[PDB]
């Protein structure tokens, strides 16, 4: 799983929502989490790939904790025919914060979009309890999905991927400090299950 | 609630470049990188769980 002692991913999904009529709906996820011992990656090998300027992946992994630190290898199910794309996500803390999430959509490294959400806690099952339900995507996303989908073959779609990133930083809004980071990494799924995903921790050497 | 979103002046010309890097690779002037498949990451970075 994705968390520290301060904070724990507990479910992550991007979907597409369309509703044919007022008695047809479906939902179709492209990338989803949360539905022993984890792998290491050396960070070195992906800065690149991630913002290096004033506040970039370097710097947060330098300033840490580095156990916040992990890549997600996904394989995005593409295969999906009034629309709504969003993101639903949920962390968990012991603590009551106010946490903020900032997810950077990378291309070549460089940031091109920020949404940036401030969550509060809701206090569910014995513990604090922070939830993001159907964030909008941005056009960015959405028209990056669009003309992904309008390759002709699944190995035009993987090469694009190659120089596409997120960002997912996750910090305490009082204090500054990250809770949870998480560099994602995207192929295409070839798969009759859809959607996979590997999850690595990240680390110095 | 509601979000608040920082988008770059050339977004849609940024998305037309990362898939005409692609299209074509003597054309357009994208920065170039080691491929990830050839980079010391784990066996399991491209054999998807099963
Ligand atoms: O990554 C995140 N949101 C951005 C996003 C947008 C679209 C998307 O669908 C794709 C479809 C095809 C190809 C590529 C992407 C996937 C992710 C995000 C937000 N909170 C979390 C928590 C954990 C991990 C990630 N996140
Ligand atoms: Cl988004």
């Amino acid at each position: 799983s994705i968390g520290t002692t301060k904070l724990r991913l507990v479910e992550f999904s991007a979907f597409l929502e369309q509703q044919r009529d007022p008695d047809s709906y479906n939902k179709h996820l492209f990338v989803h989490i949360g539905h022993p011992l984890l792998e290491s990656v050396d960070i070195r090998q992906i800065y690149d790939k991630f913002p290096e300027k004033k506040g970039g992946l370097k710097e947060l992994f330098g300033k840490g904790p580095q156990n916040a630190f992990f890549l997600v290898k996904f394989w995005a199910d593409l295969n999906c025919n009034g629309a709504f794309y969003g993101v639903t996500s949920q962390y968990e803390s012991s603590e009551n914060m106010t946490v903020t999430c900032s997810t950077k959509v990378c291309s070549f490294g460089k940031q091109v979009v920020e949404k940036v959400e401030t969550e509060y806690a809701r206090f569910e099952n014995g513990r604090f309890v922070y939830r993001i339900n159907r964030s909008p995507m941005c056009e960015y996303m959405i028209n990056f999905i669009h003309k992904l989908k309008h390759l002709p073959e699944k190995y035009m779609m993987n090469s694009v991927l190659e120089n596409f990133t997120i960002l997912l930083v996750v910090t305490n809004r009082d204090t500054q400090e990250t809770l949870l980071c998480m560099a994602c990494v995207f192929e295409v799924s070839n798969s009759e299950h859809g959607a996979q995903h590997h999850i690595y921790r990240l680390v110095k050497d | 609630g509601h979000q608040i979103v920082h988008v770059r002046g050339d977004s849609e010309t940024d998305l037309e470049a990362l898939f005409n890097a692609v299209m074509n690779p003597k054309t357009a002037n994208v920065p170039q990188t080691v491929p990830m498949r050839l980079r010391k990451l784990p066996d399991s970075f491209f054999k998807p769980p099963e």
